[PDB]
RNA sequence: CGGCGAGCGAACGGGGAGCAGCCCAGAGCCUGAAUCAGUGUGUGUGUUAGUGGAAGCGUCUGGAAAGGCGCGCGAUACAGGGUGACAGCCCCGUACACAAAAAUGCACAUGCUGUGAGCUCGAUGAGUAGGGCGGGACACGUGGUAUCCUGUCUGAAUAUGGGGGGACCAUCCUCCAAGGCUAAAUACUCCUGACUGACCGAUAGUGAACCAGUACCGUGAGGGAAAGGCGAAAAGAACCCCGGCGAGGGGAGUGAAAAAGAACCUGAAACCGUGUACGUACAAGCAGUGGGAGCACGCUUAGGCGUGUGACUGCGUACCUUUUGUAUAAUGGGUCAGCGACUUAUAUUCUGUAGCAAGGUUAACCGAAUAGGGGAGCCGAAGGGAAACCGAGUCUUAACUGGGCGUU
RNA sequence: ACCAUGCACCGAAGCUGCGGCAGCGACGCGCGUUGUUGGGUAGGGGAGCGUUCUGUAAGCCUGCGAAGGUGUGCUGU
RNA sequence: GCAGGUGCGAAAGCAGGUCAUAGUGAUCCGGUGGUUCUGAAUGGAAGGGCCAUCGCUCAACGGAUAAAAGGUACUCCGGGGA
């Protein structure tokens, strides 16, 4: 049969045009007070998977 | 040329891995399995995205984004469509029937991808900058 | 396409135990004790070819020391005064002299005797 | 390219590209192996253990006895147990491009021509069903293994070939790869020749 | 949708197969008028027995010819089966052409018969819709949750009215619940016929090729085997002999063959004997291997050689598995024969190969079509952004000297 | 026996010699030349043998003896 | 180092916390504010997104559940001379 999407992978996880995947950096969530200003910023845009990953994320969406 | 004659190309018809027949195949004994462990055994193995129980990539990851429901009726239309279209205008029905769009694309966008040669007249759908000096230069015309 | 393994199953077994012919008890009629004695008997004979170079050097060398020793001079010194006197004459060569021409063996002894002195 | 007619000696002027070009063997054996392949039936099975008649009592019990431990009488190790991977029916077809397809053909009729095994003549026909007439007007041109491709399918001439084992009347749209090499020779009927061009344009 | 985990998983819309619409909730008027059921009768096809159905001889081998060789003949019949080895022409069939007293399927047709058409006026399903509580169903786990069903408590409008459009309201659109019937395309195969297989071929294939759901086991539910082949034909061995008026055997006879004799085709291996050659009763161990005398038999040069044996002598602790490491006194195997373990379907990515190429390719289906049709779709030629959106750019930011992802 | 000095020799599948096979690279037309390499578990890569079945095959072999069984000789890594 | 706005200094300049190195908790689910980015016929709205921020001695501190202690000499299986 086809095979099944790992759902909560295609939630974090976009495809790029060079078949990289974008995603959100961790550690954005809450307590953040004590997080310096400078951290919080570098962690606002998102960024790409690493070498290591990308062979996890690929296996959780055949169909990107 | 004759039924016995005949022959595939050369490097087309692989053999297939044969397990399990003997130490001369290098695939004897373990079928190359390696020694014990779950990834030996028969049905063994780990799911996507296991990664031993820590917690797995797709999940110390934050969520992002909601999927756009308007984007999934909009297209992107390359100059190099304009000409396949049968009639010299450009529109979303004429889009339609030339197959250059879905059924159930309701907004359309002409995107300098591709090069237009002929008069054609765009109507109802949004054109890029560049696409649009395009078509004027190809002695086009744009309506809104 | 079931296939009967009968034909070519017997044919590999008779191969085997056709090797085996001599051996002792069961490993001359027993498929799984014949195929471990065909199989040892390679390795020995692999191990032999070169045992057999070392066994056949060694007696030749004794028969050489034996027959020097007749006309006064030891081994060792008889293969260096061959040596100095230019003579390449193997001990394979000099063990088969010194047993079927004791007269040319003892001319090879006297020129490395004069060799060396 | 010209195609120099049997019977009535004129030629029939053909597309270099359908009757002329070079032969890809390749592309013709995979095609051949395909129709070969597509006519297989795949009907079979055999039982696994779940489908051997019998009941799921363990044989023995697990320890004590001295026996290696038995779970089921149907296990494919044991006499009489299921087959380890029991077929199933299986649809053996595979798929063939369409212009693959027409390549093979192409490719198949030139060196039917260039080997000089194709025949085209105006017209090829019998009185009557009869297959002694049709065995007799074969010996006459010197076929004995041939296949007749028609313009269009007649009744009398299928009917006296239909004895003759080593002869196959055809209509020009029931042409496949594998007759066309199968048959010494390959007779067509100029109608046929034209209905064969349009069929591969 | 989802301890947003594992997993679950639509719809809208498009291409196809098939297509069919109608009654009651009632009175006129008309009437019986389509349909519709039984029931006739015919009329056609089937079905259930059947009939005819072409064309060959000689010679060779052989137990036997259908085989070889030679020369013929039929074929709308060279499907298939049989016959002493392999038969178009010997036989049974096969193509083709025919056939029913009787029963029966269907399809027409018009007779009896009940159900009653078209028509105007009118009517338009209430403890119901909806609600509160508890559950369940919807891809949808109560969630912001529409919609469906209802165990419990309630409870309307009713056409100027009412339901739905995914909380909800307004506006618009669309439909008419609380009555019912309805062919086809769809599912299946205990059973019957015909035909087919890169399905099995006696440990396989059904458990069962054979008097098998039997023998046998179990109180019972229930479990559940093994076991096929003489020969072309029984011509299955008259008769004689040893033997217990035995068993068994030796002859004789049949047969191509009885070393095909019924304990029967072929007749492997483990295992057990008889015969011959050589070795072996002062000799220590994975039994071989390297060297090697002697003996016996045999070879076209008369020479050594070939075959078998193997005194004596160097070296030498099986195999598998598991282990850091096994002669290990760790595992497993008494031996032989037969069987016994990386498959299959679908999706996805990569490599090779083939076709076509900024294009490639069709699915279901249609079609007698492995053709042809069918482009519904899918993938690719554009990316960026959460998204609106912009677009060879885009996003970030008030803005980039910029930076991320892209563009060549 | 031990210390010291020295020259001989024995000694491995190390090295050399002779014959042969194969991998890889450089250089010339699958051939050659030349350099070099070839212990191996898990394991990856490459290339093959044989078995049953389908086409080729209404062909070819076979009662002047098929398959199977049992010997013998030759032959390839 | 760049853009904006700022403090101290006459000025050159210094300042994006503290002499430095511990003082901490992913994701999910939600809460609060801001922002028409989205808004299932349409206008709104709900919900969602985005930005800021809040709720864990999840301390077994990469946190398996929102939620969990014992007995077996009545014992049982698969394994290890790890
Ligand atoms: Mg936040
Ligand atoms: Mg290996
Ligand atoms: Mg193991
Ligand atoms: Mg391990
Ligand atoms: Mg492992
Ligand atoms: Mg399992
Ligand atoms: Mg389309
Ligand atoms: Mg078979
Ligand atoms: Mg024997
Ligand atoms: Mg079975
Ligand atoms: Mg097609
Ligand atoms: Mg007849
Ligand atoms: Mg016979
Ligand atoms: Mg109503
Ligand atoms: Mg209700
Ligand atoms: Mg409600
Ligand atoms: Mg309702
Ligand atoms: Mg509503
Ligand atoms: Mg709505
Ligand atoms: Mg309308
Ligand atoms: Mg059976
Ligand atoms: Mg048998
Ligand atoms: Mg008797
Ligand atoms: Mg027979
Ligand atoms: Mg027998
Ligand atoms: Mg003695
Ligand atoms: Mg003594
Ligand atoms: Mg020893
Ligand atoms: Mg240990
Ligand atoms: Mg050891
Ligand atoms: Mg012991
Ligand atoms: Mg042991
Ligand atoms: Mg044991
Ligand atoms: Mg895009
Ligand atoms: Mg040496
Ligand atoms: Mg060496
Ligand atoms: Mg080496
Ligand atoms: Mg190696
Ligand atoms: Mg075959
Ligand atoms: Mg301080
Ligand atoms: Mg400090
Ligand atoms: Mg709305
Ligand atoms: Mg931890
Ligand atoms: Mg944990
Ligand atoms: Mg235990
Ligand atoms: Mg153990
Ligand atoms: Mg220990």
């Amino acid at each position: 049969p086809k095979i099944k999407t790992v759902r909560g992978a295609a939630k974090r996880f976009k495809k790029t045009g060079k078949g990289g995947f974008k995603h959100k950096h961790a550690n954005l969530r809450h307590i953040l007070t004590k997080k310096a200003t400078k951290r919080k910023r570098h962690l606002r845009p998102k960024a790409m998977v690493s070498k290591g990953d990308l062979g996890l994320v690929i296996a959780c969406l055949p169909y990107a | 040329m004759r039924l016995n004659t005949l022959s595939p190309a050369e490097g087309s018809k692989k053999a297939g891995k044969r397990l399990g027949r003997g130490i001369g195949s290098g695939l004897g004994k373990t079928g190359g399995r390696g020694h014990k462990g779950q990834k030996s055994r028969s049905g063994g193995g780990v799911r996507r995205g296991f990664e031993g129980g820590q917690m797995p990539l797709y999940r110390r990851l934050p969520k992002f984004g909601f999927t756009s429901r308007k984007a999934a009726i909009t297209a992107e239309i390359r100059l190099s469509d304009l000409a396949k279209v049968e009639g010299g205008v450009v529109d979303l029905n004429t889009l339609k029937a030339a197959n250059i769009i879905g059924i159930q694309i309701e907004f359309a966008k002409v995107i300098l991808a591709g090069e237009v040669t002929t008069p054609v007249t765009v109507r109802g759908l949004r054109v890029t900058k560049g696409a649009r000096a395009a078509i004027e230069a190809a002695g086009g015309k744009i309506e809104e | 396409a079931r296939v009967k393994r009968g034909v070519i199953a017997r044919a590999r077994h008779k191969k085997i135990l056709k090797q085996a012919k001599g051996y002792y008890g069961a490993r001359s009629r027993v498929y799984r004790v014949a195929f471990q004695a065909v199989i040892k008997a390679g390795q020995y004979a692999y191990r032999d070819r070169r045992q057999r170079k070392r066994q056949f050097r060694q007696l030749w060398i004794a028969r050489i020391n034996a027959a020097a020793r007749q006309n006064g001079i030891s081994y060792s010194k008889f293969i260096n005064g061959l040596k100095k006197a230019s003579v390449e004459i193997d001990r394979k060569i000099l063990a088969d002299i010194a047993v079927f021409d004791k007269v040319a063996f003892t001319a090879l002894v006297e020129k490395a005797k004069a060799a060396l002195a | 390219m010209e195609l120099v007619l049997k019977d009535a000696q004129s030629a029939l002027t053909v597309s270099e590209t359908t009757f002329g070009r070079d032969f890809n063997e390749a592309l013709v054996h995979q095609v051949v192996v395909a129709y070969a392949a597509g006519a297989r039936q795949g009907t079979r099975a055999q039982k696994t253990r779940a489908e051997v008649t019998g009941s799921g009592k363990k044989p023995w019990r697990q320890k004590g006895t001295g026996r290696a431990r038995s779970g089921s009488i149907k296990s494919p190790i044991w006499r009489s147990g299921g087959v380890t991977f029991a077929a199933r029916p299986q649809d053996h077809s595979q798929k063939v491009n369409k212009k693959m397809y027409r390549g093979a053909l192409k490719s198949i009729l030139s060196e039917l021509v260039r080997q000089d095994r194709l025949i085209v003549v105006e017209k090829f026909s019998v009185e009557a069903p009869k297959t002694k007439l049709l065995a007799q007007k074969l010996k006459d041109m010197a076929l004995e293994d041939v296949l007749i491709i028609t313009g269009e399918l007649d009744e009398n001439l299928f009917l006296a070939a239909r004895n003759l084992h080593k002869v196959d009347v055809r209509d020009a749209t029931g042409i496949d790869p594998v007759s066309l090499i199968a048959f010494d020779k390959v007779v067509m009927t100029a109608d046929a020749v034209k209905q064969v061009e349009e069929m591969l344009a």
